[PDB]
DNA sequence: TTTTTTTTTTTTTTTTTTTTTTTTTT
DNA sequence: AAAAAAAAAAAAAAAAAAAAAAAAAA
């Protein structure tokens, strides 16, 4: 079904990420651990999604934005720092978009 | 190497209660980054657990030992 | 100290509740289990408090309301149903 | 048999960062109910663990085995 | 000097553009 | 699995319509 294939796609990506950690840390992950992380990640998306939608809704928006996500990642301070960094970078990638488009000025 | 934007979009839309809800591009980008951090934390914490109990590889037992705190952190 | 008294009050109530469960199910709890639940409850309150305050503040309110609490209890579905029912009941008073 | 409202109020006020913070009467009532559910869950889950491992009473070993999932659930 | 007409100057409404977010197809 | 188009909403300019200032009479 639809969600089965979404789980498989998550498992694939989780496998790649865990492979990178494994190669970096020189310690193997069992196939079972990879599968467990994939399952947890899929399940965690349900909680993320509902919360994000409530945060957006809460501020009378239909589109979830960066502030909602940063709010979601509030829980560990190392995490919060990481995310904000990434956002400004992503915005910097956005500037390039302005450079691409022709400017009347 | 991490999540595609389109993948994360589909995963979230599976679960929205209100079908009206959409995802802005910047928000989607940050979520891609956040999910990577989640997965890498799980992996890295499992490796630390396996090391700590002197295991030859990161088995499910170690992962399970690392889940409680991971979940509180997210 | 202040926190010691609060923990004692929590322990007393936890003891009450566990005693009621014990008498209902005809199985005893050790004194250590009672104490550990009281300790866990005290520690849990730190997490609950900070989250509730962030939920309220995140909506630009200074007073935490029932919606923040129901949001907090979002995690197990039987618990969420339980809570909503109780909210309507309290409102009936 | 459960928590007094005044008790739950004092417990929470111990921990507020901002001393401005107050708690509404209805919110306080719901918290009294929530704390009861938390304690009873811990107790009931411990009993199930003790039963499952065929122990003579609920001991700290069983409680500890039930804590990880309890905490994720709260 | 006052009160509406004619040219320039201003105003709001519709239509079309111009971007933003998600989904399809090879 | 990636890239571009299709779908939908947003935003800007062009067209239309009225009044003020300046001119012209009674």
């Amino acid at each position: 079904s639809y969600q089965q294939r979404l789980k498989a796609a998550v498992h694939y990506t989780v496998g790649c990420l865990c492979e990178e950690v494994a190669l970096d840390k020189a310690m193997q992950f069992s196939k079972q651990t990879i599968a467990a992380i994939s399952e947890l990640t899929f399940r965690q998306c349900e909680n993320f999604a509902k919360d994000l939608e409530m945060f957006a809704r809460h501020a009378k928006r239909t589109t979830i934005n960066t502030e909602d996500v940063k709010l979601l990642a509030r829980r560990s301070n190392s995490l919060l720092k990481y995310i904000t960094d990434k956002s400004e970078e992503i915005a910097q990638a956005n500037l390039e978009r302005k450079a691409q488009k022709k400017k009347k000025s | 190497s991490g999540f595609r934007k389109e993948l994360v979009s589909r995963l979230l839309h599976l679960h929205f209660k209100d079908d009206k809800t959409k995802v802005s591009g910047d928000a989607l980008q940050l979520m891609v980054e956040l999910l990577k951090v989640f997965v890498v934390e799980a992996a890295v914490r499992g490796v630390r657990q396996a090391q700590a109990e002197d295991a030859l590889r990161v088995d499910v037992d170690q992962l399970e030992k690392v889940l409680p705190q991971l979940l509180l952190d997210f």
